[PDB]
């Protein structure tokens, strides 16, 4: 079944008739993570490449 | 009789030296919402050697391990509140800033008066006869000599006297024979130096006073008290009963009196050897905590601070030459019921002090006023609809006594 | 002149009142909600049990 987010924000002085709306949200995070970089150092056509 | 100046006349102000000298380091931000209404510290350990021709410790017994505590608790509220008619209060007193000046100083004065009361109620060591004032150089140097003799090193020592004493000491200093700087300073400013006799001397005008309390009759101990280290490892307080007192007197022993046990002497806490005061041994003394009465038969039960530990299974914690037992002879220093202002001498790690922040009441306008490092919460509300405003000031301190054997009272001797 | 806010739980609004008594040094809080009910047609509902 569908469970929607609750905000109690709108309907403030407005007539509501459509109960066929479900509220979905997108959530963003920024994280600092450990990643391993591989340095392909083939001399042909530039050498330093990480 | 109509025009009035906007500048108030000057008033009287006490001085603050007691708060600046006590230890405000160990206890600071420790009584939080998680700790509760009390917090405790640890205590150092002591060990005793066993001497044998060959080191057979078999069956001899070994040093045990006993750990102590030193609990610090909070006090009552320091509250001053006023009420007024705002029509009359706003006649010539704009912004209601006139009240601020003479309330914070009142709060601090009450705090330090009761702090002095606490220290002279809990301090143990005593010196000289109470009647005699301070007159000469030795009367101040004796405190430093005693503190050094006991063995306290880690810390710093202080001694607080009254305005009149310093003048008698500076008058004495004016009689020096070779120190031009000292004589000149005493003659001009009448100011004594910092280190006087090896202990830092201080002068304070606002200092608490106590009443002796009527006593009469050759007192003596009736029942052997319990002074084992197990009982007194948390509070350093013991209860003892007396006999041979007066028939029926109320207020037989007030708070702050010193009871002396004649035949039990102090000990050098490390070397465990008796203390010898040049020509006579030093006797043990303890301070009364709360008021005690005397009933029919002259039986007085009193609570004393400072314990003469003579544990027989834990010899390493001894602090007295011999065990107090029934039939001992005791006496109370001073006269019958005189009133005197004592002089205090103490180490740095003798009494703590702190303050607990208070949150603002909900839906009430407030403010914070700071004076000598103490924050005072002031609130305003208008209860009652008869033009009756109200303001209140709050402060909540906390105290702790670490070791009673590192301070007390002192006077002069003849 | 009273601190107040609005809460939300499962699409319902609850109001928060925070206030204190000055003399007694006590804070107090109270949470409020006001519901309402109607009955459109009694002939469109009931209780059903297993028949024998």
């Amino acid at each position: 079944p569908t469970s929607l987010d609750v905000t109690s924000m709108t309907s403030w002085e407005y007539n509501w008739f459509g109960a066929d709306v479900i509220y979905i949200a997108k959530y963003y995070e920024v994280r600092k993570e450990s990643v391993d970089v591989i340095s392909y150092r083939h001399p042909i056509t530039g050498e330093i490449a990480t | 009789s109509q025009i009035v100046l906007k500048k108030f006349l000057p008033g009287f102000m006490s001085d603050l030296v007691l708060a600046k000298t006590v230890d405000r380091q160990l206890l600071a931000g420790e009584i939080n919402s998680s700790t509760g209404d009390s917090v405790s510290f640890k205590r150092p350990h002591q060990f005793s050697s066993l001497r044998t021709p060959t080191g057979d410790i078999s069956g001899q017994n070994k040093n045990n391990l006993i750990s102590g505590k030193a609990t610090g608790r909070v006090g009552n509220y320091i509250t001053v509140a006023v009420e007024y008619q705002q029509l009359e209060e706003a006649i010539k007193l704009n912004q209601l800033e006139e009240i601020l000046a003479p309330v914070r100083q009142r709060i601090v004065t009450d705090l330090e008066t009761e702090l002095a009361h606490f220290m002279m109620n809990n301090g143990a060591l005593s010196l000289g006869s109470p009647n005699t004032p301070i007159t000469k150089w030795s009367d101040v140097a004796q405190t430093a000599s005693f503190l050094k003799d006991l063995g306290v090193n880690e810390g710093e020592n202080y001694a607080v006297m009254d305005p009149w004493s310093a003048q008698r000491l500076a008058d004495a200093q004016t009689g020096l024979h070779a120190s031009d700087q000292l004589v000149r300073t005493a003659w001009e400013n009448a100011q004594i130096p910092t280190n006087f006799g090896g202990i830092r001397a201080l002068m304070s005008n606002g200092l608490a006073s106590r009443t002796q309390g009527a006593f009469g009759g050759t007192l003596t101990v009736k029942t052997q008290p319990t002074v084992t280290y197990n009982a007194v490892k948390d509070s350093y307080q013991f209860t003892v009963t007396l006999t041979g007192a007066t028939a029926s007197v109320t207020g037989f022993l007030k708070a702050g009196d010193q009871v002396k046990f004649t035949n039990t002497y102090w000990l050098q806490q490390q070397t465990k050897q008796a203390l010898y005061n040049g020509a006579t041994p030093i006797s043990f003394t303890a301070t009364v905590t709360a008021d005690a009465n005397s009933d029919s038969g002259g039986d007085v039960t009193v609570t004393l601070s400072g314990v003469p530990i003579y544990d027989t299974t834990n010899p390493q914690y001894n602090s007295v030459s011999r065990q107090v037992e029934a039939g001992d002879a005791v006496s109370v220093v001073g006269t019958a019921s005189q009133t005197m202002k004592p002089n205090l001498f103490y180490n740095k790690f003798f009494c703590g002090l702190g303050s607990i922040p208070l949150p603002k009441l909900h839906s009430i306008d407030s403010a914070v006023a700071t004076y000598e490092g103490f924050s005072i919460r002031v609130h305003k509300y208008a209860d009652g609809d008869a033009n009756v405003q109200k303001m209140r000031f709050d402060l909540l301190p906390a105290y702790v006594c670490f070791n009673p054997h590192m301070g007390g009272q002192f006077f002069g001797n003849p």
